[PDB]
């Protein structure tokens, strides 16, 4: 077919437009020259397609060697024709003949789809395995909601999918791997796996790697839960006056959590952006960095959006406010300076919006509509969705609009701080306070009567539905759909973290962050020593040991060199603070003493390496003649449960040789042996391409070009003549290790202040 | 191109060089090109300057990361770019002391402790050779120069500074950005280090510049006055300012609307000097007679079922000597009787063929022949007799009556069901399980009603006629009217409804008619009422006997004409169905929302609890009729019927403006007291549509009816 594929190319280029054309359009311009079709399109496929059923041969066969396997005439009936074609250069053939094939005919391998359309099978499993209830014919009340259509493996934005698919389907053609293929190598090597060994054209398998990588989101009316798997079925769950009981057959507070403690770790230093930058691209979710759920769902918490900001990503631009999400409407508000005296009988200085203006208000599952003007509330209409929302958007909104009253219901102090230890500007503090103390500006704000009418009802200090409401206040029977035109429009980040508009006004503040604390429900395995000096003595011996699992090949290296560089390193030293002090010193020397009898006389053994490497940070204290001293359990902070078992393994440390497994702090992690070919099978995923930097031209001394199994055959730092993208002839260098851009850049900054501090 | 930015840099690398920008009063928003290139520059010097140390004796070498030697850990490049120009000069200054070696007279980049030098790093688009030229040049040999291009090329003043990973890592993140930017078409937008002064070019011609001169707005004699004109005045009360000198004699004359302004729509169908409307629908609907024949249930080709249709009964068959009972005004009894003879014959020859054996006296028959020749302009303009035709406008009818009795009449159960449709997957669900009891119960009641037979022939008719036409393009056609009717015991007959002859249907177009006659068989002798049938010239062939009571049976023929559009909308008239479901479904669904359970058989049915729903279907002496659920299903379906067969131009406008005073009522109902602009031009849009549709004065008619027992009833 390459030699039809020359000679086709010469019977081309032996007319002059062919030659003229393609030595002029580079291969970037190829799109325009594909989009220069007749665009003749039917203009009623019905007709078209009843009128071609009833032809004789409407099916446009391709040219090849199957036709054969078929008589063009069977039975009688005629099948296919071998008159010529001009549209597609092919033979012409009638459904009988597909119905023949369906009945007779070559018979090919079903395995391929056993996992080519996983997507498929799992939509069937989900419907087969799913539990129906009963029936409730009573009104729904739905509400308008961008959600995701379908259920996706990992949700990425539309570039990356679509270097992941080329990166997973097309080995050729795949220069300069970006900082993508890293964070999804285990999908990469999992589609990798899954997919060969098929014959299906890989357009079909591109295609189907689109949908079930890249996300589908519409507005659509919802009542209950909104998972893309009941999504999937709301066609039939849902219902204008019917309702139907359905159960289909995590992350996301992990990294809320993970958003949080970074937030808080990066503002009490100055400079916090370079900080929770560098903290967010180093640390990683049991498989990934942080940019594999914060890229993949819309928004979220205000920690999330701030981190987004400081890292690459978008977020939705409503304006956070505690915990309103707030989408102006109309007016626009001066803000002007002000001396106003609180109810405390103190006088603060503050920013005041003079004139009138108009905001959509969400607040967990309440909605609602507010108009406010100078100094004062003027309107507020919601929705009955669940009392501690209702009162949560109640006082926030009354916290925001800065009404008079607000302030005069002031009774006890404001100054608070957070949890590092910084005094917040007075609405954040007037803000925690009547969160606090709800019943404080509920009593003196007044009574309003009930909004008399066929709907709208009043709503109660106590948030119960009781009539003679708050003044203003008022709960509407209806839906109120609101946050329209996500625009995400450009958004700047200071360095304290506080989002602004394309003008100089903030969006978000550094301080809208609620502090709450909560446990991670995963693995939060961090990269920089700075950020775990606060949880537990099982947080600290996990990370450390995660540290040491991440980075074993350079330790690896470094053993056998055999020098005491590599026991003094940053990671252990917080690990020092979980040792007893009495007694740390003496389990350094006797790591050292047995990991000096390891390299001496014996072979590798990378889980006593990992458990015996950490305790050897602080200095040894050996015994009076010399020798070091001996022990079999190694007891750590806390007592009980936190001690290490220096022969087979203990609560926090246990590795099963059977099945060459890890088990750290109750977590399995697989070692799937030892040795550099452990390691390359941990490679096993990345990136075709991968190990190869790019350095000069063609230079046509190395002669023809080479393939990818040739390519690995050369010895780290030699040079060979390469192919990128679509041609771009080029050569390139093996690497000799890996690299992360990311720390190149952290680290750079970080010198960077340190000479600026050190001038300074 | 600032979120290519944002996308492939870093926040810090983004900060430093906006603060750079700043520094040089340059916006980083005007210039992001500028801005990008001063992201790379930092990010390439930030690359260069890692991962390099120096050991005790002070030989360059490799440090790993997250891994600490107590404090020191003297890297091998201290990065000078990306800080205050201040704090940049005074670094470079004190280096320069400390190392005992001369101050730069321009800003470095980077200094290297190994060589004690301060190091520039460039990029270029173009030659290594030549920026490494140039900046040489410019700075000269106080600094060690690096420039990388972004096709895989670069110029060392020393070779050894840097290694091949290195070299090799700056080229894959230069060749990884151009190819990013080449994939988003900023390449060639991007513009270098050297054309990032200038901006884009783009300046208006002559002709063009002239047109915007001359089309600007009145007082103005150039586009540049226009734009300062914009651009300076403030408008602070012009609208108030034009609005104070308007005339007051414009404005929506808002006027409240109450029931007495309603009138009836249409008057003038109630006049009796205008003609009765007459029967133009493509096939008789309650008219239809049904030549039947019991069938095993084997499906056959549609000449065949007519032969044998025909061939059970020979008196009609072997009929030829006709008794013309009228022939309407133009057709001619010769022409149709012929070509209904070749008809016959031509069902009941042996060959499996269904064209006509003539060929010729059909052509006359349908009057393909008389046509004018089309010649072209030049003797067209010379003659004077060729003038244009005047538009022939619709006839200004009255209400007929035969159109009322067809409403009510396929409005009601038959034993004859035809309406049948493919089967479903099993039912799991509880709610598909409601679906399936509800779709049961709806199908029990259209099934037998004779409109879903009418709506079953018609949707058969055409498709046979699409298919014929596509097959046969210019050859006449015979074309049996067929239909497939079951009764309630399951006996699968076939009835021929008639035939009828196809033109020449060789036609490129849609749009282009394409000419059939029909003849349909009836068991109704027009002279009852003569006024329906001005449009058909029938005969009398014969009688028959249904139980024992002898009927005459008749032949109705008329020339028709169609086209693509309709003949498609033929088989996509079965759509009425479900125009009938979705309503009454959306009923069943209220009654579900006021009580718990499903109700579906008690609206139609009712239970112990629940009287059977009834609505208000007809009237007689005056006296509104209730009627029961499936009834009101009927004459929903019915009304969908109707809306197609009698669908046109005329239907549509009739409709679509009528729709206004329907919601007016229905406002009207609810004493919203809603106000109208001008009634009268509603009305006389609405009227303006009321010419000879049958259903559409129908439409009109009821309307009347129904507004004035709106009217009557509003007292309360």
């Amino acid at each position: 077919m390459t030699l039809a594929k020359i000679e086709l190319l010469k019977q081309l280029l032996r007319d002059n437009e062919a030659k003229t054309v393609l030595k002029q359009t580079t291969v970037d311009q190829y799109n325009i020259i594909r989009k220069f079709n007749t665009s003749r399109i039917e203009k009623n496929p019905s007709l078209r397609m009843k009128w071609a059923m009833c032809s004789n041969f409407p099916l446009a066969l391709t040219k090849g060697d199957m036709a054969n396997r078929i008589p063009l005439e069977y039975k009688g009936i005629q099948l296919k024709t071998n008159a010529e074609d001009i549209g597609t250069k092919g033979q012409m053939c009638s459904i009988a003949a597909v119905t023949w094939w369906n009945t007779y005919g070559p018979i090919g391998d079903t395995e391929g789809f056993e996992r080519v359309y996983e997507s498929f099978f799992l939509r069937k499993m989900r419907l087969d395995n799913a539990t129906w209830g009963r029936i409730t014919f009573g009104p729904v009340e739905r509400v308008r909601k961008r959600v995701l259509l379908n259920p996706l493996t990992k949700e990425m934005p539309p570039d990356e999918a679509s270097n992941v698919i080329m990166e997973i389907l097309f080995p050729k053609e795949a220069g300069i791997p970006r900082e993508s293929t890293w964070i999804h190598r285990e999908l990469i090597k999992e589609k990798r796996e899954k997919l060969k060994g098929t014959m299906i054209t890989p357009i079909v398998l591109a295609y189907m790697l689109e949908r079930e990588l890249v996300a589908r989101r519409r507005f659509l009316p919802v009542a209950g839960a909104t998972s893309a798997e009941f999504i999937e079925m709301l066609h039939c769950l849902q219902g204008e006056n019917w309702r139907q009981i359905y159960h289909p057959g995590s992350r996301s507070q992990s990294m809320i959590v993970a958003c949080r403690k970074i937030i808080r770790r990066s503002i009490v230093a100055s400079n916090p952006l370079e900080l929770a930058v560098e903290i967010a691209n180093k640390t990683v979710i049991d498989t990934e960095p942080l940019k594999s759920c914060l890229a993949a769902i819309d928004g979220g918490d205000v920690a999330c959006d701030i981190i987004r900001a400081a890292l690459g990503l978008k977020i939705r631009q409503r304006q956070r406010f505690g915990r309103l999400e707030l989408k102006r409407i109309s007016g626009r508000g001066f803000k002007n300076d002000e001396e106003i005296l609180i109810g405390n009988g103190t006088i603060q200085k503050i920013g005041i919006w003079d004139g009138e203006e108009e905001f959509h208000v969400r607040c967990g599952e309440c909605r609602g509509i507010l108009k406010k003007s100078k100094m004062k509330l003027e309107k507020l209409l919601i929705n009955s969705a669940k009392k501690e929302d209702m009162r949560d958007l109640i006082i926030l909104c009354m916290v925001f609009s800065q009404d008079t009253r607000m302030f005069q219901g002031v009774r006890g102090e404001i100054n608070f701080l957070n949890r590092a230890g910084q005094l917040l500007s007075p609405m954040y503090q007037l803000q925690r306070y009547f969160l606090n103390r709800s019943n404080d500006l509920f009593d003196q704000w007044g009574y309003e009567e009930s909004p008399k009418a066929s709907e709208l009802h009043g709503i109660n200090e106590s948030m119960n539905a009781s009539d003679y409401t708050l003044k203003g206040v008022v709960v509407t029977r209806n839906v109120i759909d609101d946050f329209s035109s996500t625009e995400t429009e450009k958004v700047s980040i200071t360095k304290n973290l506080s989002l602004i508009k394309r003008t100089g006004e903030v969006i978000m503040g550094a301080n809208d962050v609620s502090e709450l604390e909560s446990q991670a429900q995963l693995m939060i395995t961090y990269d920089t020593p700075k950020m775990w000096e606060m949880g537990t003595t099982k947080e600290l011996v996990q990370n450390t040991y995660q540290w040491v699992l991440k980075n074993l090949v350079t330790l690896k290296a470094q053993f056998l060199l055999g020098k005491e560089d590599m026991f003094q390193w940053d990671a252990f030293e917080a690990f020092e603070s979980i040792i007893p002090q009495k007694m740390a010193g003496q389990y350094s020397g006797f790591a050292r003493a047995v990991l000096k009898q390891m390299r001496d006389q014996e072979v590798m053994k990378t889980d006593q390496f990992i458990k015996l490497l950490p305790f050897c940070f602080s200095p040894p204290k050996l015994r009076s003649n010399g020798e070091p001293y001996q022990f079999l359990k190694l007891v750590l902070k806390g007592g009980g449960e936190n001690f290490i078992e220096v022969r087979k393994g203990s609560p926090l440390f246990s590795y099963n040789p059977q099945t060459e497994v890890l088990t750290i702090c109750g977590r399995m992690m697989s070692l799937k042996g030892k040795i550099e070919d452990e390691e390359r099978n941990r490679s096993m995923g990345n990136a075709v391409l991968a190990g190869f930097l790019v350095s000069g031209k063609y230079d046509p001394d190395l002669g023809d070009f080479k393939t990818i199994e040739e390519l690995e055959k050369l010895k780290p730092g030699e040079k060979a003549n390469i192919l990128l993208y679509q041609g771009k002839p080029v050569k390139v260098v093996k690497r000799k290790r890996y690299s992360a851009l990311s720390n190149d850049i952290s680290q750079g900054i970080k010198r960077q202040r340190m000479t600026v501090e050190s001038m300074g | 191109m600032d979120t290519f930015i944002t996308r492939n840099f870093q926040t810090t690398i983004i900060q430093k060089a906006k603060n750079t920008m700043a520094e040089f009063s340059e916006d980083p928003e005007l210039q992001p090109a500028m801005l990008f290139n001063i992201c790379v520059h930092l990010e390439v010097c930030y690359v260069i300057s890692d991962m390099n140390f120096l050991d005790e004796e002070g030989k360059a070498y490799t440090a790993l990361e997250g891994q600490g030697k107590e404090q020191n850990l003297r890297p091998q490049y201290e990065v000078i770019e990306g800080m205050p120009r201040t704090i940049a000069w005074m670094v470079q200054r004190s280096l320069a002391q400390e190392h005992g070696i001369e101050t730069p007279k321009y800003l470095a980049d980077l200094f290297d402790y190994k060589t004690k030098r301060f190091i520039e790093v460039g990029i270029t688009k173009g030659l290594a050779d030549d920026y490494f030229w140039k900046k040489k040049e410019k700075l000269g040999n106080s600094m060690e120069l690096m420039i990388f291009s972004y096709n895989q090329d670069y110029s060392l003043s020393n070779e050894s500074s840097l290694d091949e990973e290195g070299k090799g890592r700056v080229l894959s993140r230069l060749t990884e950005l151009q190819a990013e930017l080449s994939l988003k078409n900023l390449w060639q937008v991007l513009i270098g280090e050297e054309d990032v002064e200038k901006g884009i070019d783009f300046k208006l011609g002559q002709t063009i510049s002239r047109l915007r001169d001359i089309s600007v707005p009145a007082g103005f004699s150039n586009f540049e006055g226009m734009r300062s004109y914009i651009d300076n005045i403030d408008p602070k009360g012009a609208i108030e300012r034009n609005l104070a000198r308007m005339s007051p004699l414009v404005s929506v004359t808002p006027k409240k609307l109450t029931w007495e302004d309603l009138r009836p729509i249409g008057p003038h169908i109630y006049n009796h000097e205008l003609p009765e409307v007459p029967y133009n629908a493509f096939l008789l609907m309650s008219d239809e007679l049904g030549l039947a024949n019991m069938t095993e249930g084997k499906s056959k080709k549609p000449k065949t079922l007519a032969k044998e249709c025909l061939e059970k009964y020979s008196t009609l068959r072997d009929q030829t000597d006709p008794i013309l009972i009228m022939k309407s005004e133009k057709a001619n009894e010769n022409f149709l009787w012929k070509l209904w003879r070749d008809c016959v014959n031509t069902i009941s020859n042996e060959e499996m063929s269904n064209e006509l054996q003539k060929t010729n006296y059909a052509k006359w028959a349908t009057g393909d022949g008389l046509t004018y020749q089309k010649i072209m302009k030049e003797v067209a303009i010379d003659d004077e007799t060729m003038c244009q035709e005047e538009p022939k406008i619709p006839n200004k009818c009255r209400v007929a009556a035969w159109v009322q009795t067809e409403m009510n009449l396929l409005s009601t159960l038959t034993s004859k069901r035809a309406l049948d449709l493919p089967e479903i997957g099993p039912d799991v669900a509880p709610v598909e399980h409601v679906g399936s009891e509800r779709r049961k119960y709806f199908v029990n009641e259209i099934n037998y009603c004779k409109a879903s037979t009418v709506m079953m022939k018609y949707v058969l008719f055409h498709t046979s006629l699409l298919n014929e036409s596509n097959a046969s393009m210019g050859k006449y056609k015979v074309i049996p009217i067929t239909n497939r009717v079951v009764n309630e015991k399951g006996e699968s007959f076939d009835m021929l409804y008639g035939l009828a002859v196809k033109g020449q249907s060789h036609l490129r177009g849609d749009t282009d008619v394409v000419t059939v006659v029909t003849f349909e068989f009836s068991s109704t002798d027009p002279r009852v009422d003569s006024g329906k049938w001005p449009k058909y010239t029938v005969f009398r062939i014969g009688s028959l006997f249904v139980s024992g009571r002898e009927k005459s049976v008749y032949l109705y023929c008329r020339v028709n004409g169609t086209n693509k559009i309709q003949m498609k909308w033929g088989m996509e008239a079965r759509r009425c169905l479900l125009q009938s479901m979705q309503q009454m479904e959306a009923i069943v669904e209220q009654e579900s929302s006021i009580q718990g359970y499903d109700m579906t058989k008690a609206c139609f049915k009712g239970d112990r609890v629940n009287s059977p729903k009834t609505f208000s279907i007809g009237t007689q002496e005056g006296k509104l009729v209730k009627g029961s659920f499936g009834k009101a299903l009927r004459v929903i379906f019915t009304k969908c019927l109707m809306h197609y067969v009698f669908g046109n131009a005329q239907l549509e406008g009739f409709s679509a403006e009528s729709r206004r005073l329907l919601l007016l009522i229905q406002a009207l109902k609810d004493r919203k007291g809603p106000w109208v602009f001008d009634l009268e031009g509603m009305y006389s849009g609405i009227e303006e549509c009321i010419s000879n549709n049958p259903w559409v004065i129908q439409s009109a008619y009821w309307f009347n009816e129904w507004l004035g027992f709106e009217k009557e009833g509003s007292k309360v």
